[PDB]
């Protein structure tokens, strides 16, 4: 289990090392940034309808009448652009805090705790995960059991038994094709079926499948063995 | 789930077949690439919410042959394999009582939108493919339980997976076997009652309509704002051109580009509001998607009223239905 | 001789895979991976 | 105890075990049983 962390924490290096797409959401959030400022800066250029964008060749030119109706066709585009620009930020702001939340979640929930959620905490069982700082983000390695090599067996919902019917306390009744084992549902692991690992309810009838197969008491045996002692001492006694 | 794809074009819109228009356009600047690259950032975010919805599962898994189920009758809920479009019986309803305005497929108000450069883009992933991916989601689901979403589909009877949920929530499981029959009973009667709910009432998927008839008021009302005068003479182009002359023709135009160019901006805006509560939609959808099929839930009321014990995702029009199955 | 050009597809959605469904047969891991995976959020 | 405790394998593949007495809730009974088993035998003599 730790060559298997071990060997996976390698390939998060190898994966890091080898592209620079992997953090494409976080670059994302630079060049949508960075590309609104340029933008923003690019529309001083605009003229709309004016005689000139370059605000001093108006002031050089016209005089204050004629020059003032010049002036307030660029307050009206530049301020539009400045109207245009927050809304975006705005938008962006809120697509951003959602994640924001989410992040803080995550690290509630799979940092600071074992989630049961399916899926939220990484592709597996969720064990436990492990935070990274980046720039503008954050990223979590995500620790999860996955199940492997799987192999078929026979199984049943019940055992019967001296015509009471037993049920797991915990696991899976399963066979190989001629015994019948308990095991654990989420790792191969048989054990005799006994008292100690199945509870009854009711009767061999109502159970649509349920298979005959004995049930074992640990108990039997060494009251059979204190009855050979006891037996043992009466031939003495004769 | 997602919502209509749209473009649009400020050379047709703000003027159609007009150099004259197009050149005093120019003098605005970035505005227009400002408003495509918004349009096209919803466009692209739209398929990537029913991806992250609907594409959950890495093969397309199928049930067998034989449909016995422990008694559980999903024959309503499982593909039609007689249909041309594979969906499930309840998805047909689905997808017949939400009505779409415009398909967007090769080429009424659907003309006139287009008339002005309005168009509308097709979703990546066709209603056959949403239809395969919420069928292998349901084949995993009724023939391997939560073992799909952790690793490989594990197969296990489906009244032992049923008693397995039982155990999930504080009933143990041999009370389960006990009432199989009654269980299926419940459970058969209950999936009766969803397409009678479904036929039956007129605001069923009224949260789906909502969307589409949003999309297409939201068109009508842009390409409606094309008539408006914005203070000019005319809202007609070629009126005010052959009516005025050049100096007093253009700033007639320009009142009209102004305006234009806000009914614009106002639908984009729009637009990128209302494509953000479509995302956050789209996102509880997957989490529900994650932890409702792929799953069972411990979170009260996540999975509808009740203990939750499984869930079933099935597709329609812009979104997804789940029938949650609660004890 | 090969060589590259665009070509235009139907996406797959997925390798096909039938579960081996039956009435009494339980499929269960005899081993496990670790596996350990990041997530990125902004 | 036995009632506290699972067993599974032996102690050569867990880093770290340690030896304790593990009680068997059992053994009172029994061995209660057989002091009482035994004064039987002497009194029957
Ligand atoms: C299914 O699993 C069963 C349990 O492992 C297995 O039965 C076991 O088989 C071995 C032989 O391979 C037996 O080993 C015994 O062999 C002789 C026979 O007298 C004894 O002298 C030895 O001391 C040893 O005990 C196991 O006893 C036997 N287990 C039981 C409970 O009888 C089956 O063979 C497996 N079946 C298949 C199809 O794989
Ligand atoms: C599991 O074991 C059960 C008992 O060990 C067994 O129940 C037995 O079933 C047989 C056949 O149904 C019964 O035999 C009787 O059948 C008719 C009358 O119904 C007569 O022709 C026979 O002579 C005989 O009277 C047994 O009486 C019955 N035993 C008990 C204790 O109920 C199950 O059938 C076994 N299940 C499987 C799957 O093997
Ligand atoms: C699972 O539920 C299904 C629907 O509740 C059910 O299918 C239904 O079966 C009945 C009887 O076979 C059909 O009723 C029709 O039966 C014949 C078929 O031609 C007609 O002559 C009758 O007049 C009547 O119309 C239903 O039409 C049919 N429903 C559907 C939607 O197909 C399945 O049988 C159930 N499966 C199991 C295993 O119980
Ligand atoms: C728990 O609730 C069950 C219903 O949710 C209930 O099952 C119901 O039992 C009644 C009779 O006890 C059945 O009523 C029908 O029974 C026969 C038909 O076989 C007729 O003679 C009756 O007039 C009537 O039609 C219901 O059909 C049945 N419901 C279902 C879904 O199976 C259980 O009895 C309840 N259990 C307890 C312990 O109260
Ligand atoms: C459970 O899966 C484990 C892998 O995830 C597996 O461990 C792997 O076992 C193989 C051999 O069975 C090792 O391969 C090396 O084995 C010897 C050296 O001991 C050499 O002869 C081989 O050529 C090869 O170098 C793997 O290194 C090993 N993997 C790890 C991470 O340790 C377990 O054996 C599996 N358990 C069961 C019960 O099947
Ligand atoms: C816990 O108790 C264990 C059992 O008492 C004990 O194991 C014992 O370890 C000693 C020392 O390693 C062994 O002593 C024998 O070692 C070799 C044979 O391997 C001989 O050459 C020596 O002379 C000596 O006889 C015991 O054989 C071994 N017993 C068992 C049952 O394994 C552990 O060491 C104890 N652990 C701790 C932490 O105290
Ligand atoms: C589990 O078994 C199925 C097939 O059933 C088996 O049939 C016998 C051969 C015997 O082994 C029984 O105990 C089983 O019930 C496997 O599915 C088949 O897989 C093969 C590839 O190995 C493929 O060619 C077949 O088409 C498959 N058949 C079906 C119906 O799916 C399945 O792979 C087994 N599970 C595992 C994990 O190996
Ligand atoms: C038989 O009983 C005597 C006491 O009467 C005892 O000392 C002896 O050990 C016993 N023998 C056996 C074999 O148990
Ligand atoms: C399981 O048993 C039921 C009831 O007898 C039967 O209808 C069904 O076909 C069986 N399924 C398989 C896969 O054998
Ligand atoms: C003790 O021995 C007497 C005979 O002397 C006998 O009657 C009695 O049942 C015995 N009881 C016990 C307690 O062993």
């Amino acid at each position: 289990i730790a060559n298997q962390f071990n060997s996976a924490i390698g390939k998060i290096q190898d994966s890091l090392s080898s592209t620079a797409s992997a953090l494409g959401k976080l670059q994302d959030v630079v060049n949508h940034n960075a590309q609104a400022l340029n933008t923003l800066v690019k529309q001083l250029s605009s003229k709309f309808g004016a005689i000139s964008s370059v605000l001093n060749d108006i002031l050089s030119r016209l005089d204050k009448v004629e020059a003032e109706v010049q002036i307030d066709r660029l307050i009206t585009g530049r301020l539009q652009s400045l109207q245009t620009y927050v809304t975006q930020q705005l938008i962006r702001a809120a697509e951003i805090r959602a994640s924001a939340n989410l992040a803080a979640t995550k690290m509630s929930e799979c940092v600071l705790g074992q989630s049961k959620r399916v899926d939220f905490c990484g592709k597996g069982y969720h064990l436990m995960s492990f935070p990274q700082s980046a720039p503008h983000g954050v990223v979590f390695l995500h620790v999860t059991y996955v199940p492997a090599q799987e192999k078929n067996f026979t199984t049943a919902p019940a055992i019967c038994h001296d015509g009471k019917a037993h049920f797991p306390r915990e696991g899976v009744f399963v066979s190989n094709g001629t015994h019948w084992f308990v095991t654990q549902r989420n790792f191969y692991e048989p054990q005799i079926i006994t008292t100690d690992n199945t509870f009854v309810s009711g009767n061999c009838d109502v159970v649509i499948g349920i298979v005959n197969n004995t049930v074992y008491d640990p108990l039997q045996p060494e009251l059979d063995s204190f009855k050979e002692e006891l037996d043992k001492y009466f031939k003495n006694h004769t | 789930v997602s919502m209509t794809k749209t473009s649009v074009d400020c050379t047709m819109y703000i003027c159609g077949d007009s150099t004259e228009c197009s050149n005093l356009l120019l003098q605005y600047g970035s505005f227009c690439t400002q408003l495509k690259r918004a349009l096209t950032g919803i466009a692209v975010e739209q398929d990537k919410n029913t991806q992250e919805v609907f594409a959950q599962v890495k093969q397309i898994y199928k049930t067998p042959p034989i449909k016995y189920f422990g008694g559980f009758n999903f024959s309503q809920i499982l593909p039609d394999p007689s249909k041309p479009s594979k969906r499930s019986f309840i998805e047909d309803l689905l997808f017949n009582k939400v009505t779409l305005a415009d398909a967007g497929f090769i080429k009424d108000l659907i003309c006139a939108q287009k008339f002005n450069g309005l168009t509308v883009l097709p979703p990546l992933l066709t209603d056959e493919m949403i239809a395969q991916y919420t069928s292998a989601l349901l084949a995993g689901t009724i023939t391997s339980g939560w073992t799909f979403g952790a690793g490989a589909a594990l197969q296990i009877p489906f009244a032992m997976q049923m008693a397995y949920r039982f155990n999930g929530i504080g009933v143990t499981q041999n009370v389960l076997y006990e009432n199989q029959k009654l269980i299926a009973n419940q459970f058969n009667s209950a999936i009766g009652k969803i397409q009678d709910s479904l036929s039956s009432t007129a605001s069923a998927l009224g949260k789906l309509q909502d969307v589409v008839n949003h999309n297409a008021q939201a068109l009508n009302t842009l390409v409606k704002q094309l008539s408006s005068k914005f203070g000019a003479i005319s809202s007609v182009l070629n009126d005010i051109l052959s009516r005025l002359d050049k100096v007093e023709a253009e700033v007639q135009i320009d009142r009209l580009i102004t305006g234009r160019l806000q009914s614009l901006q106002t639908y984009v805006t729009q637009q990128l509001i209302r494509a953000a509560e479509i995302r956050a939609s789209a996102n509880l959808a997957a989490t529900k998607m994650s932890e409702c099929v792929l799953g069972q839930s411990k979170r009260v009321d996540f999975c509808g009223k009740g203990y939750h014990l499984m869930s079933f995702p099935q597709s329609a029009p812009h979104g997804v239905v789940f029938l949650h199955v609660t004890y | 001789v090969a060589s590259q050009s665009i070509i235009a597809y139907t996406m797959s959605l997925g390798a096909e895979n039938s579960v081996a469904y039956s009435n009494n047969s339980i499929a269960i891991p005899t081993n496990f991976t670790i596996s350990v995976t990041t997530e990125i959020l902004p």
